[PDB]
């Protein structure tokens, strides 16, 4: 029974640093290769660093070269990654894994430790209405929604007409901007004829800043 | 162990899948091929007999055990030019006597004669006075009617 | 340096066999071993196939593969697709120019329900946002299946990448998927082009919407 | 688990760290035999650009025995490295170095541009041949190839070519750079295996009940220093009833006696339950260090208080004890 346990994630400022660790048991560390693999949200996998069985040699991907150091302690039964000068681009989930031999497979994987790099302070969202144009309205159906922008941190919950309107409603996942702030949107699907007769108010709730914004969306 | 070409009278003057490089004298060897292994046992002792094979007892310790894989049906002895004895082994039963240091100091050939049979049967090199049953006799059929 | 690439959207009916491919560039994929990983949403990727055609305990014989050395590519096939096979699949190999090389991932959907083309609505900046000196254009995609689409922005007739952030498809209340993309422009940039548009690709055909300053 | 010192390793380093390789048209072969095949210096090395086994996975290879291992070495272009595989065709696969479709082994290659280049035309490959090569064949003849219908008569001419072409290896060439290729072919014959991977040993713990494996024998028991000596060639000792008596340690060559792990019957010594529910327990023929504790000849007695005063026997224990 082989297990990997990770810790050391959280929020760090740009230019800051932290150390990730992956404790493990069920095997002797000195007999295996240890690696870190990174996965940013919405992205595929990429390799970060590799350390030899006895710690005698280390390898890195060019993108972290000179910034990240991979190290291990075979007595403490744990793998470490020291990440210096962290950039916004380094926001990702970091996985540890066990490798039988250098060009073989990754036999065991951890669950992944999330590291977020951001200088942003806690802020409530600004909400701007997203009005449908006549070009889409003329099709007989229409959609209208709200843009939730410049808030930090996640999550934001959005509903329509204080929860009264749930049919044809979807809230999209948020994205992280280069500014360290988040943005998302929410849309309600309607008949085109209802745009000028029914009320469509989005209720945007951001708990971390105690901010609630009620925004009416009208057709263009 | 190469496919060596030999003379019909090979002597010394005065592909290989294995390669190794390192009267008063009595030298004894046993050569046997078991499951592909060429086993060599050997002993070297001083003697004061210059006419014939010396009488006495010794056991030969293993020297090498080589993973060769070659069929051996015949062999050639090689001498240098300006005596030896050859016997053959048989699958016979022996009673071997080990001393305090685990050295074989004596032996009984269990099919040499009726006394040896008694000694092997009783697991002893000394036999007390009496009668011992050592084997059974059965007349075999010689024809078919 | 040697890199691996994969198709974004791969799907097939349950009970049938689907092929997930990976191709290499700037080196030879067949000079080393190829691994395949399966990441179910919510956790880590695990080995399904290793060293081209081997599999770990717990993985059924429905998973197999090979390397096409003359095409500098490799693939795995998954027979007998189950609804439990929905996952992000990854290819991995080794090189000297890049030690461990992973592909971008493949989204595999098992078609246990009817398919649907995406509905795309593109919204212009509101007056409230423009008065804040910002012009974010919002592209919202909904009601599609399988849950894998590609979303891209254009300015006039040329693609725009700067200021673009995206989300992954997410299952909505009608068991279809929805996704979004945002293009953050300043009002000055927005008005420097005749129009802006969002094009969404699903399987092969596309849905394109256009908005402009007025 | 104990195995003897490995003082005889297979010369993979001699093949891989050679000052010079042969031309592919005249590839070299060295036989690896009667040695320990340590592959940890090949599969844990990041210097190789190519490392692919068509026989058995490297994770198993280091624990397998073979009769013969052959290391075939040559220099070719990087763009030709992909031809060194079973089922492949091409100028190298067909005229210089052919591997059989059922090839069992590993192909390892690395860039040698930092040494084997100038142009450096010392390395050659066969460009023309009357027919292709058989698996692991070699052809180093210089007979002029006849492409046309006119006899070449030993010389080049119209549709007549020298069979070999040199490589223009230069330091400024990736596809045209030289690569050193070594192919390790592994076979098992009816003959005794001669080449096995290394075996790891554990530390030896004395005076404890353990499981063990010494060379080729196994068993359980307690290992203690022996006061007996063996002949120089003997590996273990045996008792009268053909049980293992002692083993000679593969690394220290010291002799350790082997005893069975302590065992025996457990009996309860009791006054009748009509007068008392107090009992003492006797562990037959064991030490008290292994189980009011009294060690006697009968065994280890717990719960009974030993006294100096003798009495007529009531409940017999054994060996004069009641
Ligand atoms: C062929 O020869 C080369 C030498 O040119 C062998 O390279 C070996 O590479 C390892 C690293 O993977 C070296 O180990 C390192 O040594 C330094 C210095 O003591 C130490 O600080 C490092 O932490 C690490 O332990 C090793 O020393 C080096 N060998 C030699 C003789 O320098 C290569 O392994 C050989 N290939 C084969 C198949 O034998
Ligand atoms: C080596 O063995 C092969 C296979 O039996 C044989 O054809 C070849 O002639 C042998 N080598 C020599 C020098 O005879
Ligand atoms: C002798 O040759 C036969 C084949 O004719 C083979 O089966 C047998 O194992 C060989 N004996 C030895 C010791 O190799
Ligand atoms: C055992 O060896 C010793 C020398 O160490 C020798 O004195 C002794 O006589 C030998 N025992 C026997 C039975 O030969
Ligand atoms: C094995 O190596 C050790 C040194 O680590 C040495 O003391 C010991 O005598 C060696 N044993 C043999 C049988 O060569
Ligand atoms: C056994 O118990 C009975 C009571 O049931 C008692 O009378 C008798 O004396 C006891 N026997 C002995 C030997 O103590
Ligand atoms: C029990 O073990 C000790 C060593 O701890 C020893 O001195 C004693 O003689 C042993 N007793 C018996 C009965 O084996
Ligand atoms: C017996 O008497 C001696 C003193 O002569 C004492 O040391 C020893 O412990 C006594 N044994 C018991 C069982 O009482």
């Amino acid at each position: 029974e082989v297990q990997l346990v990770e810790s050391g994630g959280g929020l760090v400022q740009p230019g800051g640093s932290l150390r990730l660790s992956c404790a493990a048991s069920g095997f002797t560390f000195s007999s295996y290769w240890m690696n870190w693999v990174r996965q940013a949200p919405g992205k595929g996998l990429e390799w970060v660093a590799n350390i030899k069985q006895d710690g005698s040699e280390k390898y890195y991907v060019d993108s972290v070269k000179g910034r990240f150091t991979i190290s291990r302690d075979n007595a403490k039964n744990s793998l470490f990654l020291q990440m210096n000068s962290l950039r916004a681009e380094d926001t990702a989930v970091y996985y540890c894994a066990r490798v039988w031999w250098l060009r073989g497979s990754f036999d065991y994987w951890g669950q992944g430790t999330l590291v977020t790099v951001s200088s942003a302070s806690t802020k409530g969202p600004s909400v701007f209405p997203l009005a449908p144009s006549s070009k889409s309205t003329s099709g007989g159906t229409a959609a209208l929604g709200c843009l939730v922008k410049d808030y930090f941190p996640e999550p934001v919950t959005v509903s329509w007409n204080s929860g009264a309107l749930t049919s044809g409603v979807h809230t999209f996942p948020a994205v992280l901007q280069s500014s360290g702030l988040y943005s998302l949107s929410s849309v309600v699907t309607v008949p085109s004829s209802s745009l000028g007769t029914q009320t469509y108010i989005c209720n945007v709730n951001h708990k971390p800043s105690n901010t609630k914004v009620d925004k009416k969306v009208e057709p263009k | 162990v190469c496919e060596f070409q030999f003379c019909n009278d090979p002597f010394l003057g005065v592909n290989c899948t294995f390669e190794y490089v390192s009267f008063k004298n009595l030298r004894e060897f046993v050569f046997k091929n078991i499951d592909g292994y060429f086993k060599i046992y050997s002993k070297h002792t001083p003697i004061n007999l210059v006419r014939d094979l010396p009488q006495g007892f010794s056991a030969l310790e293993p020297l090498v055990d080589l993973p060769i894989g070659i069929n051996i049906t015949r062999f050639q002895t090689l001498l240098a030019l300006h005596a030896y004895y050859v016997g053959y082994l048989q699958p016979r039963t022996f009673l071997l006597k080990y001393n305090e240091n685990g050295t074989i100091t004596d032996a009984v050939d269990c099919a040499l004669d009726p006394l040896s049979e008694t000694k092997c049967t009783l697991k002893s090199f000394t036999v007390e006075k009496g009668i011992y049953q050592t084997s059974n006799f059965r007349v075999q059929p010689t024809e078919s009617i | 340096n040697f890199m691996l690439t994969q198709p974004h959207s791969v799907s097939e009916s349950p009970g049938k066999t689907v092929t997930i491919s990976c191709t290499g560039s700037s080196g030879s994929i067949a000079s080393n071993y190829v691994q395949w990983y399966q990441q179910r949403p919510g956790s880590a990727p695990t080995t399904v196939i290793y060293e081209d055609n081997q599999r770990p305990s717990g993985v059924p014989d429905r998973f197999s593969g090979s390397i096409d050395s003359s095409s500098n590519s490799a693939s795995l096939t998954i027979s007998g697709l189950k609804t439990e096979d929905e996952a992000d699949y990854y290819c991995q190999s080794y090189d000297s120019s890049n030690h461990v090389v992973f592909g971008g991932g493949t989204k595999l959907t098992v078609l246990g329900q009817p398919k649907a083309a995406p509905s795309v609505t593109l919204f212009p900046p509101s007056s409230e946002e423009l008065q804040a000196n910002k012009a974010t254009l919002v592209c919202l995609i909904s009601d599609f299946y399988p849950g894998a689409v590609t979303v891209a922005w254009k300015a006039d007739s040329s693609p725009v990448k700067a200021g673009v952030e995206t989300t992954t498809p997410s299952k909505q209340s009608n068991n279809k998927y929805a996704a979004s993309s945002y293009l953050s422009l300043t009002p000055e940039q927005w008005k420097s082009h005749r129009s802006y548009s969002c094009q969404v690709t699903h399987e092969g055909s596309t849905v394109e919407k256009t908005v402009a300053p007025t | 688990v104990r195995f003897p010192n490995i003082t005889n390793l297979c010369p993979f380093g001699e093949v891989f760290n050679a000052t010079r390789f042969a031309s592919v048209y005249a590839w070299n072969r060295k036989r690896i035999s009667n040695c320990v095949a340590d592959y940890s210096v090949l599969y844990n090395s990041a210097s190789f650009s190519t490392f692919k086994c068509y026989g058995v996975s490297p994770t198993k290879l280091n624990d397998l025995c073979f009769t013969n291992v052959y290391a075939d070495s040559f220099v070719i272009r990087g763009d030709e490295v992909r031809q060194i595989a079973p089922g492949q065709t091409g100028k190298i696969a067909d005229y210089n170095y052919k591997l059989p479709d059922d090839f069992t082994g590993c192909v390892i290659a690395w860039n040698s541009n930092n040494l084997d280049s100038k142009g450096n035309y010392n390395y050659l490959y066969r460009l023309f041949r009357k027919s292709n090569l058989k698996p692991f064949e070699r052809d180093i003849s210089t007979e002029i190839y006849q492409a046309g219908s006119t006899p070449c008569n030993g010389v080049e001419g119209f549709n007549c070519y020298f069979p070999l072409q040199s490589y223009g290896f230069q330091p400024t060439n990736v596809g045209y750079q030289p690569y050193r290729v070594v192919v390790l072919s592994f076979e098992l014959l009816h003959a005794p295996a001669t080449v096995c991977g290394p075996k790891k040993s554990t530390n030896l713990v004395k005076n404890k009940c353990v499981n063990f494996n010494f060379n080729g024998l196994t068993g359980t028991g307690v290992l203690t220093e022996s006061n007996k000596k063996f002949l120089p060639f003997q590996q273990f000792g045996r008792d009268i009833a053909d049980t293992t008596d002692a083993v000679r340690d593969p690394q220290t060559l010291e002799i350790l006696d082997i005893t069975p792990c302590s065992f025996g019957g457990v009996s309860v010594i009791t006054p009748g339950t009509n007068t008392s529910n107090q009992v003492a327990v006797l562990y037959q023929d064991v030490n008290c260090t292994e189980v009011n504790v009294f060690q006697t000849r009968a065994g280890c007695l717990i719960g009974a208080e030993h006294v100096n005063n003798s009495y007529e026997c009531d409940i017999p224990i054994g060996a004069g004890i009641c």
